[PDB]
């Protein structure tokens, strides 16, 4: 919904009407400013939600010890220095699959072999 | 001189010992049929390594000779009599 | 343990204790062994509190 | 005696790639998830099984 | 041969015996039973090092369960016997735009799952929007004093209870909510 | 905070092995967290390695 | 189960979602709040074939659309009619509904209203999750099959 | 019835538209028848296609989704039931006793039902 606040003083955005000319405005409760629309969009209420995540390596993922090593072969750079994990989604009904990581350009590719991934 | 560190709980979450000093470090380039089995080095990252693992032990257990040859159970009641026995509680 | 390499799901590290009570345990089987064993002690310190009020 | 000795050593070793095989094949997403609700619940109750099954 | 290590009290030699207990100054989150209004919770334990030795603990809730509308971040302070919400809070330390505030609790805005949590939250503050009725409403002119001494010498009393810091407090009362909802996220 | 933390690290931890820095004292990376623990508190239970 | 009707293995599910509790909320995926005035075209290009069918065989302006999970829609049987269907029974006279189609490959459920029309609007938000009943009887969460 | 018718018728027609156409256309043609048828169934399927597989198909994975975990167990070949007379009971071990006495092991055969203690 990537919501938004005005300008000068800053707060929430709150939607409203125009009758005459039938369209969409946001606008401040406490200043006055008001924007026209940015979509017909005006609320999601995502119940079932579908995570297979990574974690953001803060690229020294590498320094950190207490992560295994494997010899595969990233699709690019063909090194073979990695060091996976798990999806860091504390989900009990989770996957077990793996993410590496090239410690010679910063690739993360999965060994799945249903769904494919670039995130 | 640096050659040994104070590592806590909380400190030991961020890095990986070694059992041994020595069984655990060496090349792979046969083995005792009487001897225990124990697993593999299979790792090169290796923060630090362990003095010797009996220090896991306290008084009590110390003194049990092989506690590494019974039901766990059996040496948690020996460190309750130990307690219970008789011998020379000082000199004076 | 720290003796070990993050996720790793083998048997010799979710506790699987290989030797036989004649070989003796190592370091880390020995330590699970116990948090293992130990149970008992206490389903029974606690279970020794209820129990008693049934049977009265 | 000596040979039953073995005998059992690698009747164990077998039981870790029974596992282990059971490891990667979980880790390449290609695990019934199994009635056993939850695919890790169903991975774990499929390796438990294949160790006891080696003590007894 | 002996070791030493105790006392000596009226003759007898007494032991003083290790005392263990839960550490301190530190954030912690925890689920609550499906039984309350409340689903998740972060407590920090305030003890000064040295001094007196105050031990007034920081609660940041968070109510409505999974599911239900309106899941509302409240927190508890001392010697305030109803709960406030997170902005007021905020406001009240001198923090009044919000999105400013989600600055102080989201620190990636490529995270609208979190920022989207939020948003019920800043609606039930809306009732405010500046530093002065932010103290008000932690209870005039009486009132309006009490408050800025609770937030000095009682609210997440450890780091400094002085004067000028309203700014290092807020951003932990951030950490604290953001480290909420991380849980509430199964992140 | 703190930008490139590698290096505040090992300085920290040479800082240490010297006396520098009291060796009872724990300071942790949670790298995949990006944070810096640091403590001092007294009643912390500490082996030797 | 019944005498006879035993072995039956379908004739399993078939009481099964005859049984465990079912609610909106279960089945869907989303509720959405959209600014669409012309109740004869929404602003959405995915939902047109919809309308279009449900005008050839007043209102508000403030629209509530419903996406459902299909997979969901066969675990415990179920029609987009069955469904809404409901829902038009649940309000009754005073909330215009309409729906997609069982082969339409996002299913959907719109409606307005009929003086703070966004507020209202949302009551029926939740009205609409929690105190909706599908196919089932209450308290019963979850039930399964055994041999 | 009514319407139923219407419703158927219307639804268917429606349806147709759507786508288927174509177928328607045829228508025509045829016839018617168818228707008628258608109512009735329804128718668707059948109605418804080309869906009549996906539906038909997710079906099943909803039958799966209705059967009750098997408490999967091995049998030993030097254990014996006192009923069922036959080699296949499982069995667990716990410490019902204090540290002095150790292990209690209670049995079930795993085909005709019936339990029992070791000490
Ligand atoms: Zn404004
Ligand atoms: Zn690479
Ligand atoms: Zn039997």
């Amino acid at each position: 919904t990537t919501f938004r606040f005005c300008r000068d003083c800053n707060n929430m955005l709150y939607p409203r009407e125009d009758k005459e000319n039938n369209r969409l405005l946001f606008e401040c409760r406490t200043c006055s400013y008001v924007e026209e629309a940015g979509s017909p969009l005006v609320y999601r209420h995502e119940l079932i939600t579908n995570i297979g995540e990574t974690a953001g390596v803060v690229q020294d993922i590498g320094s950190d010890p207490t992560l295994p090593r494997s010899d595969r072969e990233c699709p690019k750079c063909h090194s073979r220095e990695n060091v996976f994990f798990q999806s860091q989604q504390r989900r009990k009904d989770t996957s077990m699959v793996l993410f590496f990581v090239c410690l010679s350009c910063s690739h993360i590719f999965t060994s799945d072999q249903k769904n494919k991934r670039t995130q | 001189e640096g050659l040994v560190e104070y590592i806590d709980a909380e400190e030991e979450e961020s890095i990986l010992i070694a059992m041994q000093p020595e069984d655990l470090e060496p090349a792979e380039a046969d083995v005792d049929p009487a001897k225990r089995i124990r697993v593999s080095h299979h790792a090169t990252t290796f923060t630090h390594c362990e003095i010797h693992p009996s220090m896991i032990l306290g008084v009590a257990a110390s003194i049990i000779p092989f506690p590494d040859h019974n039901q766990s159970p059996r040496n948690t009641y020996q460190s309750a009599m130990g307690k219970q026995a008789m011998g020379v509680f000082l000199t004076n | 343990l720290p003796h070990f390499s993050k996720d790793d799901y083998s048997p010799e590290s979710k506790g699987f204790v290989e030797n036989s009570y004649l070989r003796g345990l190592t370091p880390q089987e020995f330590f699970f062994h116990a948090m293992g064993g130990r149970e008992g002690l206490i389903d029974t310190a606690v279970k020794t509190a209820e129990t008693g009020y049934i049977q009265r | 005696d000596g040979p039953t000795m073995r005998e059992i050593t690698e009747t164990i070793a077998e039981a870790k790639k029974k596992v282990l095989d059971v490891t990667k094949e979980a880790q390449a997403n290609l695990l019934t998830a199994k009635h056993g609700m939850t695919l890790r619940e169903s991975f774990e109750d499929n390796v438990v099984r294949f160790l006891n099954e080696a003590r007894d | 041969f002996d070791m030493g290590g105790y006392f000596i009290i009226n003759g007898s030699e007494k032991v003083l015996i290790a005392q263990e207990r839960s550490a301190g100054n530190i954030v912690q989150v925890f689920k609550k039973a499906a039984p309350s209004p409340i689903s998740h919770v972060a407590e920090i334990r305030s003890a000064l090092e040295k001094g007196s030795r105050f031990i007034s603990t920081l609660q940041v809730k968070l109510y409505g369960r999974e599911g239900s509308s309106a899941r509302t971040i409240k927190a508890t302070l001392p010697y305030i016997k109803q709960d406030i919400p997170i902005v007021i809070i905020f406001r009240a330390l001198g923090i009044i735009p919000d999105g400013e505030i989600l600055e102080h609790i989201c620190y990636d805005v490529n995270d609208w799952q979190m920022l989207e949590m939020l948003k019920p939250c800043v609606e039930d503050g809306f009732v405010i929007q500046d530093r002065e009725t932010a103290l008000d409403f932690i209870g005039k002119e009486k009132r309006i004093q009490y408050a800025k001494d609770i937030l000095q010498k009682e609210f997440l009393p450890h780091i400094t209870q002085l004067e000028g810091f309203e700014s290092r407090k807020a951003f932990f009362l951030g950490y604290m909510i953001n480290r909420l909802l991380l849980c509430a996220l199964d992140r | 905070v703190h930008r490139n933390p590698a290096r505040l690290m090992e300085t920290l931890r040479t800082l240490r092995r010297k006396g520098d820095i009291n060796p009872e004292v724990s300071m942790i990376r949670d790298i995949r967290e990006k944070e810096l623990k640091i403590f001092t508190d007294a009643g912390r239970v500490y082996r030797p390695l | 189960l019944e005498p006879g009707h035993a072995a039956d293995q379908e004739q399993a599910k078939l009481i099964r979602s005859a049984i465990e509790h079912t609610t909106l909320k279960s089945v869907t995926i989303a509720s959405e709040i959209y600014y669409d005035p012309d109740p004869r075209s929404t602003v959405i290009p995915e939902d047109e074939e919809i309308i279009q069918l449900h005008f050839s065989l007043q209102q508000s302006p403030w629209l509530l659309r419903l996406e459902l999970d299909r997979a969901a829609m066969n675990d415990k049987d179920l029609t987009m009619g069955q469904v809404g269907e409901r829902i038009k029974q649940t309000f009754k006279n005073d909330l215009f509904v309409i729906w997609s189609e069982d082969n339409d490959e996002k299913l959907i459920i719109r409606c307005r209203v009929v003086a703070e029309e966004d507020h209202m609007l949302k009551k029926i938000e939740n009205t609409m999750l929690e105190n909706i009943t599908l196919r089932g009887v209450e308290n019963i969460e979850r039930v399964v099959m055994m041999k | 019835n009514e319407a139923a018718y219407k419703a158927r018728y219307r639804i268917i027609y429606s349806n147709v538209i759507s786508k288927n156409n174509p177928d328607l256309k045829h228508k025509i043609a045829n016839g018617d028848i168818t228707p008628e048828f258608l109512a009735t169934c329804d128718a668707k399927d059948l109605a418804p296609a080309p869906l009549k597989q996906k539906i038909e198909e997710i079906a099943k994975q909803n039958l799966y989704n209705a059967q009750g975990a098997t408490i999967e167990r091995s049998v030993t070949d030097r254990f014996t039931c006192g009923k069922c007379k036959e080699k296949k009971v499982s069995y667990y071990q716990l410490q019902t006793r204090s540290a002095d006495e150790p292990l209690t092991t209670f049995c079930t055969c795993e085909a005709c039902g019936n339990r029992w203690k070791f000490s």
